[PDB]
Protein backbone atom coordinates (compact mmCIF):
# COMPACT_ATOMS: atom_id res chain seq x y z
CA UNK A 1 0.00 0.00 0.00
CA UNK A 2 1.32 3.72 -0.69
CA UNK A 3 0.87 4.16 3.08
CA UNK A 4 3.26 1.37 3.95
CA UNK A 5 5.65 3.64 1.67
CA UNK A 6 4.92 6.65 3.92
CA UNK A 7 5.00 4.68 7.29
CA UNK A 8 8.88 3.06 6.45
CA UNK A 9 10.56 6.66 6.05
CA UNK A 10 8.56 8.31 9.72
CA UNK A 11 9.84 4.80 11.32
CA UNK A 12 13.36 5.20 9.57
CA UNK A 13 13.55 9.21 10.78
CA UNK A 14 12.22 8.15 14.12
CA UNK A 15 15.65 5.45 14.79
CA UNK A 16 17.60 8.32 13.52
CA UNK A 17 16.32 10.64 15.52
CA UNK A 18 16.67 8.19 18.70
CA UNK A 19 20.13 7.44 17.55
CA UNK A 20 21.51 11.06 16.48
CA UNK A 21 21.15 12.26 20.25
CA UNK A 22 24.47 10.75 21.08
CA UNK B 1 4.12 17.09 35.49
CA UNK B 2 2.73 12.84 35.46
CA UNK B 3 -0.48 15.08 34.50
CA UNK B 4 0.80 16.29 30.67
CA UNK B 5 -0.77 12.96 29.07
CA UNK B 6 -3.94 14.02 29.59
CA UNK B 7 -5.28 15.11 26.56
CA UNK B 8 -5.22 18.96 27.41
CA UNK B 9 -2.08 19.79 27.01
CA UNK B 10 -0.86 17.03 23.96
CA UNK B 11 -3.67 18.89 22.00
CA UNK B 12 -1.84 22.36 23.20
CA UNK B 13 1.21 20.37 21.75
CA UNK B 14 -0.33 19.55 18.42
CA UNK B 15 -1.79 22.97 18.09
CA UNK B 16 1.08 25.22 19.16
CA UNK B 17 3.34 23.20 16.47
CA UNK B 18 0.41 23.81 13.61
CA UNK B 19 0.71 27.65 14.46
CA UNK B 20 4.38 27.36 13.95
CA UNK B 21 4.42 25.59 10.78
CA UNK B 22 1.32 28.10 9.35
CA UNK B 23 3.54 31.03 11.34
CA UNK B 24 0.27 32.72 13.21
CA UNK B 25 2.20 32.46 17.08
CA UNK B 26 -0.86 33.34 19.12
CA UNK B 27 -0.66 36.32 21.24
CA UNK B 28 1.42 36.16 24.77
CA UNK B 29 4.65 35.55 26.59
CA UNK B 30 5.07 32.61 24.47
CA UNK B 31 4.50 28.36 23.49
CA UNK B 32 5.80 26.04 26.93
CA UNK B 33 9.14 25.42 26.92
CA UNK B 34 7.96 21.79 25.95
CA UNK B 35 6.91 23.10 22.69
CA UNK B 36 10.25 25.30 21.96
CA UNK B 37 11.97 22.44 22.25
CA UNK B 38 9.56 20.25 20.36
CA UNK B 39 9.34 22.65 17.51
CA UNK B 40 13.13 22.20 16.51
CA UNK B 41 13.37 18.75 16.60
CA UNK B 42 9.80 18.07 14.88
CA UNK B 43 11.05 20.68 12.31
CA UNK B 44 13.78 19.44 10.99
CA UNK B 45 12.09 15.59 11.00
CA UNK B 46 9.66 17.53 9.17
CA UNK B 47 11.65 18.52 6.30
CA UNK B 48 14.02 15.48 5.92
CA UNK B 49 10.45 13.64 5.87
CA UNK B 50 9.35 16.00 2.96
CA UNK B 51 12.23 15.20 1.53
CA UNK B 52 12.21 11.46 1.20
CA UNK B 53 8.96 11.08 0.69
CA UNK B 54 8.65 13.74 -2.25
CA UNK B 55 7.08 11.75 -5.35
CA UNK B 56 5.14 9.91 -3.02
CA UNK B 57 3.33 12.97 -1.23
CA UNK B 58 3.02 14.70 -4.77
CA UNK B 59 0.41 11.83 -5.50
CA UNK B 60 -1.52 12.54 -2.86
CA UNK B 61 -4.08 15.17 -3.24
CA UNK B 62 -4.94 16.35 0.66
CA UNK B 63 -8.35 17.82 -0.52
CA UNK B 64 -10.32 17.78 3.04
CA UNK B 65 -9.88 17.22 6.61
CA UNK B 66 -11.57 13.69 6.19
CA UNK B 67 -8.76 12.85 3.99
CA UNK B 68 -6.17 14.20 6.01
CA UNK B 69 -7.80 12.38 8.94
CA UNK B 70 -7.80 8.85 7.33
CA UNK B 71 -4.27 9.41 5.44
CA UNK B 72 -3.10 10.23 9.01
CA UNK B 73 -4.98 7.07 10.88
CA UNK B 74 -3.45 4.79 8.66
CA UNK B 75 0.43 5.70 8.53
CA UNK B 76 -0.03 6.08 12.47
CA UNK B 77 -1.21 2.68 12.31
CA UNK B 78 1.65 1.08 9.92
CA UNK B 79 4.28 3.00 12.04
CA UNK B 80 3.32 1.73 15.12
CA UNK B 81 2.41 -1.60 14.19
CA UNK B 82 5.47 -3.44 15.56
CA UNK B 83 4.29 -2.53 19.22
CA UNK B 84 7.49 -0.15 19.61
CA UNK B 85 7.06 3.73 21.20
CA UNK B 86 10.07 5.51 21.72
CA UNK B 87 10.34 9.70 21.72
CA UNK B 88 11.60 9.71 17.76
CA UNK B 89 8.47 7.78 16.70
CA UNK B 90 5.95 10.40 18.88
CA UNK B 91 8.46 13.06 17.22
CA UNK B 92 7.17 12.17 13.68
CA UNK B 93 3.73 12.16 14.50
CA UNK B 94 4.17 16.17 15.43
CA UNK B 95 6.26 16.55 11.73
CA UNK B 96 3.74 14.30 10.03
CA UNK B 97 0.41 16.83 10.78
CA UNK B 98 2.43 19.64 9.82
CA UNK B 99 3.00 17.73 6.34
CA UNK B 100 -0.51 17.33 6.60
CA UNK B 101 -1.24 21.39 7.02
CA UNK B 102 1.00 22.30 4.35
CA UNK B 103 -1.01 19.79 1.98
CA UNK B 104 -3.92 21.10 3.28
CA UNK B 105 -3.27 24.73 2.34
CA UNK B 106 -2.62 23.83 -1.52
CA UNK B 107 -5.12 21.72 -1.96
CA UNK B 108 -8.32 22.43 0.45
CA UNK B 109 -11.55 21.98 -1.15
CA UNK B 110 -13.67 23.90 1.24
CA UNK B 111 -11.11 25.74 3.91
CA UNK B 112 -12.04 26.78 7.26
CA UNK B 113 -10.32 28.62 9.46
CA UNK B 114 -10.64 25.99 12.39
CA UNK B 115 -8.86 23.11 10.41
CA UNK B 116 -5.21 23.36 12.08
CA UNK B 117 -7.48 22.75 15.13
CA UNK B 118 -9.38 19.76 13.75
CA UNK B 119 -6.11 18.13 12.53
CA UNK B 120 -4.51 19.21 15.97
CA UNK B 121 -7.52 17.28 17.48
CA UNK B 122 -7.55 14.08 16.30
CA UNK B 123 -3.56 13.96 16.33
CA UNK B 124 -3.73 14.41 20.26
CA UNK B 125 -6.53 11.64 20.63
CA UNK B 126 -3.72 9.27 19.03
CA UNK B 127 -1.22 10.26 20.39
CA UNK B 128 -3.15 9.81 24.21
CA UNK B 129 -4.43 6.74 23.28
CA UNK B 130 -1.87 5.36 21.63
CA UNK B 131 1.36 6.43 23.43
CA UNK B 132 0.06 8.26 26.55
CA UNK B 133 0.99 5.08 28.49
CA UNK B 134 4.45 4.77 27.42
CA UNK B 135 4.87 8.40 28.05
CA UNK B 136 4.10 8.66 31.07
CA UNK B 137 6.15 6.08 32.25
CA UNK B 138 9.37 7.87 30.51
CA UNK B 139 8.92 11.03 32.70
CA UNK B 140 6.37 12.77 30.31
CA UNK B 141 7.20 16.02 28.16
CA UNK B 142 8.79 18.06 31.17
CA UNK B 143 10.90 15.24 32.62
CA UNK B 144 11.39 12.80 29.85
CA UNK B 145 11.05 14.17 25.96
CA UNK B 146 12.56 18.09 27.08
CA UNK B 147 15.13 16.50 29.01
CA UNK B 148 16.73 14.41 26.15
CA UNK B 149 16.24 16.80 23.42
CA UNK B 150 17.03 20.37 25.27
CA UNK B 151 20.14 21.67 24.52
CA UNK B 152 23.22 21.09 26.70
Amino acid sequence: SYVDKIADVMREVAEKINSDLT
Amino acid sequence: GMTDCEFGYIYRLAQDYLQCVLQIPQPGSGPSKTSRVLQNVAFSVQKEVEKNLKSCLDNVNVVSVDTARTLFNQVMEKEFEDGIINWGRIVTIFAFEGILIKKLLRQQIAPDVDTYKEISYFVAEFIMNNTGEWIRQNGGWENGFVKKFEPK
